Formats: C-alpha cells, sequence, structure tokens
RNA sequence: CCCGGCGAGGGGAGUGAAAAAGAACCUGAAACCGUGUACGUACAAGCAGUGGGAGCACGCUUAGGCGUGUGACUGCGUACC
RNA sequence: UGUAACGGGGCUAAACCAUGCACCGAAGCUGCGGCAGCGACGCUUAUGCGUUGUUGGGUAGGGGAGCGUUCUGUAAGCCUG
C-alpha cells in the first residue's frame, strides 16, 4: 500500500543496474574491460 | 526626422513611427519604453555632436513584439567513441515602434 | 448524381490494364467509349465490360436521364497474388506470382 | 541586414563595349572583368552578379606590348585522347582572335558555376561585326 | 517478459524521421539516409553558424576597402589613419556609409589621409 | 549484376513513354454504312469499301 | 431490377446504429503503386543534403513600411557500423 | 596514359635576399545572456540580493543522480459508451 506514509532514502544503493552507455559512466564492456575469461565468467581464473 | 541612441555595447540608428529591435525587456509589454540615451539627431542637415548625448533630448516608444522563439535541438558526438549529447536552446526577442523624437 | 461501376479479382495484372485506361483519359464527351469501339488485348475488354455497365445502368441506378453522363474516374490497381512453384532439380524451391486487377469506373450527372 | 534585392527592376542593363584596337591584352582585361563582375560602383552583391552587360567588338586589333608576341605559348587539350595543341600570341590571334580575350580573363572572375554565370553573359567579336545592332553599345576607351 | 519497444526504440526511429519530407529524393523517408539528413544536416549547420561569423565578416572589410580605394589609399593605411584622427569608428558594420553616404565616407577617408603622418 | 532498390518512377514512366506508341485517329466512316470501321478490315455486315465480302 | 456471355464482379431498391460491420464480416498503421490538384522541373559531371534566392501561388493588411507554401539558380559539402 | 617535378596564370621584377611601419588572422583571448561547482568583499538570514574572482572537450576504469516501461499494492478510489 505505502499511500500516506513518508518514504526512506540513502539505505539502499540504487543498486545493481548495469550500465547503459559511458555519459552514465561505463558502456559496452560493464566496467569489465575487454576480452578473456575474466570479462565472461566470473574472475576467469581457478584456485 | 530621424535619431542614433545607445543601449550598452550597441548603437541603433531609427526613424519617426519606425520599428526597431531591442536587447529582450525585463518588463515585456506591461509599459512605455523611453530613451535620453540620444547621441545624434537631424531633420534636413545631418549634424555631429562630439559632447556627450543631446541636452533634453528624449525618444519613445511602445513594445510591439515580445517573448520566447521556437525550441531547437543540436546535438555533438565524436568518431567511434560511442556518446551522444544534445542542447536545448529557445532565444528570446523584443521589438519597439517609436511614438516620439523631441528636443 | 454519382454512379459506380467495378470488376475485382480480374485475370491480368494492373499494367497491362492501365495502358489503355490513361489513353482514353482527357476526352470529350463526344469521344468517350467512341474510341473504344474496336479494341486491343483482354486489357482493353476488362475495361469496355464495366465502362459499358457505368454508362447504361445509371439509367435505372441513379434517374432517368443519362444523355450527358461524362466519367469521372476511370483506373485500375494490381490485387491480391498467388504464388506457386516450379519444377528444378536437386530441390530446393523456384517460385511464380499468378497475379490479378482490380477495375474502377466512376460517372457523374455533374 | 537585408535592405537590396538583384532583379532587371533595381539592376538595368544597359550595354556597354570596351575598344579593343590597339589596347594591351592584360590591362583590357583587369578592366572587361570587374566590369563583368559589376565592380566600378555603389553596389551590394551576394552570390550573384550585379553587371550593365558588356562586350568585345575588334578583338582581332587587340595588342601585346615589348616581348610575348611571338614568343611563349598557349596550350588546349582538345577532347580527343591525349590530344594537344599550342601557339605563340601573333599565330594564334590570326587562327582563332576570339578565344584570346576569353583565356585572358577568366583567371580574373571567380571559380566554379558564379565565375560561369558571369562567363555566359560574355560575347566576343572580330572584324567589327555589329550583332547587338539594337542593344545600341556606349563605348569606353581606357 | 518481452519489451514491446513502441515507446523506446521506435520512439527514437520517429523522433528523426519526423525531421525527413520535403527532399529531392530517398530522404524523405528512406530511414537509414534520413539519418543522416538530421546528422550530417547539423554538421553543415554548425558550419553555417560558423562561416556566417568568420567568412562574412569581410562584408565589413574588402567593400570598404574598394570604396577607400576610389580616394587612393588602401585599407590597412586607411584604419591606421583614422585612428590617429580619433572617434567616429566602433564596430565595423556602422561603416556602411561607404554605399549610403559616399560623400560623407569620402570626407571620412580625407580624415585619414589628413592625420597619416 | 546490381540494381539498387527499384527503379525510379520518374525514369520508369520516361522509358514507357515511346513503348507502344497508341493513338486517337477517331477512326473512318464504312463505304456502305453511318458506322465508324477499323482501317482496311471487314465490318459486321460482312462488307468493305463498298462490296460485299462474307456471306451472312 | 439495371450491366454482361442466365458470366465475372459491381450498382439501384432493400436488411442495419454500422455493410471499411457482407461469410473474401472485429479495429487497423507501414513497405509497394495509385486518383485528383497546386508550386517546381529542358544541357551539365561526385553521400542528392545545408544555407542564401530571382520567379510563381495562397491568406491577411496599409503613417514609417507582410507572412506562408513552392522554387529555377548559387555559396557550402567525399556517408554509417 | 594526357595539361602533369609552383596546382595554374600573371610577371625581366611582379623572382631572390633582409629591412621598416601598418593591416588580416581560432570554437580560444575578450564583451554579453544562461547554468553548475569552488571561494571572498558589501547588505541581509523566507534566505536572498549586489559585486569581484575562478573551473567546466574528456576513454579502459572509479563515484553521484533522474525520466519513462511492466508487474504487485493503493484501486470499495479517479477518468470512461
Amino acid at each position: 500500500r505505502l499511500n500516506t506514509l513518508s518514504p526512506a532514502e540513502g539505505s539502499k544503493k540504487a543498486g545493481k543496474r548495469l550500465g547503459r552507455g559511458i555519459g552514465s559512466g561505463l558502456g559496452k564492456t560493464g566496467g569489465r574491460g575487454h576480452k578473456g575469461q575474466k570479462s565472461r565468467s566470473g574472475g576467469g581464473v581457478r584456485r | 526626422m530621424y535619431a542614433v541612441f545607445q543601449s550598452g555595447g550597441k548603437q541603433h540608428r531609427v526613424s519617426e513611427g519606425q520599428t526597431v529591435r531591442l536587447e529582450k525587456l525585463d518588463i515585456a509589454t506591461g509599459e512605455t519604453v523611453e530613451f535620453a540615451e540620444v547621441l545624434m539627431i537631424a531633420n534636413g542637415e545631418e549634424v555631429k555632436i562630439g559632447v556627450p548625448f543631446v541636452d533634453g533630448g528624449v525618444i519613445k516608444a511602445e513594445v510591439v513584439a515580445h517573448g520566447r522563439g521556437e525550441k531547437v535541438k543540436i546535438v555533438k558526438f565524436r568518431r567511434r567513441k560511442h556518446y551522444r549529447k544534445q542542447q536545448g536552446h529557445r532565444q528570446w526577442f523584443t521589438d519597439v515602434k517609436i511614438t516620439g523624437i523631441s528636443a | 448524381m454519382e454512379t459506380i461501376a467495378k470488376h475485382r479479382h480480374a485475370r491480368s495484372s494492373a499494367q497491362k490494364v492501365r495502358l489503355v485506361a490513361d489513353l482514353i483519359r482527357g476526352k470529350k464527351v463526344s469521344q468517350a467509349l467512341d474510341i473504344l469501339t474496336y479494341t486491343n488485348k483482354k486489357a482493353a475488354v476488362l475495361v469496355k465490360k464495366v465502362l459499358e455497365s457505368a454508362i447504361a445502368n445509371a439509367e435505372h441506378n441513379d434517374g432517368a436521364d443519362i444523355d450527358d453522363l461524362k466519367v469521372t474516374k476511370i483506373f485500375v490497381d494490381e490485387g491480391p497474388s498467388m504464388k506457386r512453384i516450379m519444377p528444378r532439380a536437386k530441390g530446393r524451391a523456384d517460385r511464380i506470382l499468378k497475379r490479378t486487377s482490380h477495375i474502377t469506373v466512376v460517372v457523374s450527372d455533374r | 541586414m537585408k535592405t537590396f534585392t538583384a532583379k532587371p527592376e533595381t539592376v538595368k542593363r544597359d550595354w556597354y563595349v570596351v575598344d579593343a584596337t590597339g589596347k594591351t591584352l592584360g590591362r583590357l582585361a583587369t578592366e572587361l572583368a570587374r566590369r563583368l563582375r559589376g565592380k566600378h560602383k555603389a553596389e551590394y552583391t551576394p552570390h550573384v552578379d550585379t553587371g550593365d552587360y558588356i562586350i568585345v567588338l575588334n578583338a582581332d586589333k587587340v595588342a601585346v606590348t615589348g616581348n610575348k608576341r611571338t614568343d611563349k605559348v598557349y596550350y588546349h587539350h582538345t577532347g580527343h585522347i591525349g590530344g594537344i595543341k599550342q601557339a605563340t600570341f601573333e599565330e594564334m590571334i590570326a587562327r582563332r582572335p576570339e578565344r584570346v580575350i576569353e583565356i585572358a580573363v577568366k583567371g580574373m572572375l571567380p571559380k566554379g558555376p558564379l565565375g560561369r554565370a558571369m562567363f555566359r553573359k560574355l560575347k566576343v567579336y572580330a572584324g567589327n561585326e555589329h550583332n547587338h545592332a539594337a542593344q545600341q553599345p556606349q563605348v569606353l576607351d581606357i | 517478459a518481452r519489451v514491446k519497444r513502441g515507446v523506446i526504440a521506435r520512439a527514437r526511429h520517429k523522433k528523426i524521421l519526423k525531421q525527413a519530407k520535403g527532399y529531392y529524393g530517398a530522404r524523405s523517408r528512406v530511414y537509414r539516409v534520413a539519418f543522416q539528413a538530421v546528422i550530417k544536416a547539423g554538421q553543415y549547420a554548425y558550419r553555417d553558424r560558423r562561416q556566417r561569423k568568420r567568412q562574412f565578416r569581410q562584408l565589413w572589410i574588402a567593400r570598404i576597402n574598394a570604396a577607400a580605394r576610389q580616394n587612393g589609399i588602401s585599407y590597412s593605411k586607411f584604419i591606421n589613419g583614422l585612428k590617429k584622427a580619433s572617434v567616429e569608428i566602433d564596430r565595423k558594420i556602422l561603416a556602411d556609409i561607404a554605399v549610403f553616404d559616399k560623400v560623407a565616407f569620402t570626407a571620412l577617408v580625407e580624415k585619414a589621409k589628413a592625420a597619416l603622418a | 549484376a546490381v540494381q539498387q532498390n527499384k527503379p525510379t518512377r520518374s525514369k520508369r514512366g520516361m522509358r514507357r513513354s515511346h513503348d507502344a506508341l497508341t493513338a486517337v485517329t477517331s477512326l473512318s466512316v464504312d463505304k456502305t454504312s453511318g458506322e465508324k470501321h477499323l482501317r482496311h478490315h471487314i465490318t459486321a455486315d460482312g462488307y468493305y469499301r463498298g462490296r460485299k465480302v462474307i456471306a451472312k
């Protein structure tokens, strides 16, 4: 419902959302840089 | 009859009853306009004065067009840099029509 | 005032017909359908059948007088097409388009 | 600002002719250029010409001073593949006298389509051939 | 869930295609060149606002040079004499008396010929 | 071979405008009846240019 | 009932709030060409646009002095990922 | 391959060398309209006004913060033949 209640702010980051273009910070590599398994599937290196 | 007057950095020539472009009036359409900033006046001989403005000289006018023009968009980009920039602009206009020239 | 005649789904593409339907435009009420007494190709018969309907059926379908009757519009458009395939070795497909047209004629008392 | 428009009610053509008889080709070209461009008068001129109409009537009697009369040559690529012709002033004016004025003045005019819109209004004659006799040209002597 | 993209991707096409029509061929509606009729057109409009600020400035110089040369002096020397004479100048757009009042402009070039030593 | 999109109607009509050269000659009246006929061709009465050609 | 080959497919009267609601029947935009009409288009070399504009057409309006649509022609101009 | 080793003309000075004063010369300098940030000086603490000073093209990556879209709740409401 919420409606008549005052909301709370600054207690969630807003958020996991990924960059859509470099005018908003990050673009075509999403902050992981270019190529290698380190850019596709986790940290890209074993134990 | 014609006159020449000052407004800041720019100097304007105008004739009796004529319309002329001015810089934006803050009072819009709501008041009449007058100038004592007149620095040359002629009706049959085009005499120049070197002294600062005509003593007791007056130009009177009415506002005939005022407002903020059509909205436009212009854009900036760079070759293979994958961003896009956009500026909005409108600009203000003001035109005034002479009602008197007095000396 | 106005009378309409049509023929839909005709066995011709519209460009076979339109050459003649464009030629007969801009002619006097003494020359219209009198320039179409002797005709060239099936293309011209498809117009003749519909024009001889419009310029004569208004005598029952609009009013008793047709003795100053004029053609206001005389045009043709390409209708729905039917897709068909033909034999080629190591098939693979090879098609043709079986075309149709829609003929329109309009006449007016003014 | 805007206060003038070139059209036949504001720019009347009145027809002038430069006397070429014994005139120096270069001094004649510096006059013909500015008078085909419209530049001798109080005018306003955009990407157009504000002319008066000007022609040449006795071109086969034009002169060159000192040397370059029988020395140096003018070149043209004929348009028949790599074909080229060359002639000196006193042996070129003997054959093609109306070309001598064209090749002398064309480089004193603007480039491209504006330079072409000026050049299309120029006609050159030899033997005193009076072919604008109804336009009654006013003579200029330099 | 599926993105219908009518309010977004298609709107981002229409925002450009709206500025089409009125052209001498394909750019009136062919999207992949009607885009160039906004983007390349804007690089031409920046050049219009630059050239009407750089190259049309010469109309305040070259027109006045020819008129001063009828009095036998060139612009580069005429202006230095008119600086030495004091007053009657502010902005180069105000010099069109070289066409509108050639008698009073002649006296102003002659003033520079009485101050250039 | 190459052809970009579609031929312009401004050039296609300019190539149709000499393709058949179809003209109006209003036809000539028959030499035995009050009605018009096709040049050097038989009439509906089986006649041509003042003489009988076929039986009815 | 009118037209034609007792066609093909329309139309007139008529059913209906609707027949762009007709069995080929919800509402309906695009590519593609099509009917009318206004201005434009007749020698002139490259991303067909950007700016300027003679001429023409449309609608108001006249003490300090029209705008719109359309536009020969010309200054400027080698796309996108 | 054809104007073709100033791009080309003009030019026996209009070339070559250096000299003296002028002028033309960016999106910047500089003036103004507007905005965000940093900080003073004058007046005042809805919190602003006045003036002066100053920074603002930013990609791999590191931080800050809006507008739409859809579902769920509001919705026993609000708009609607």
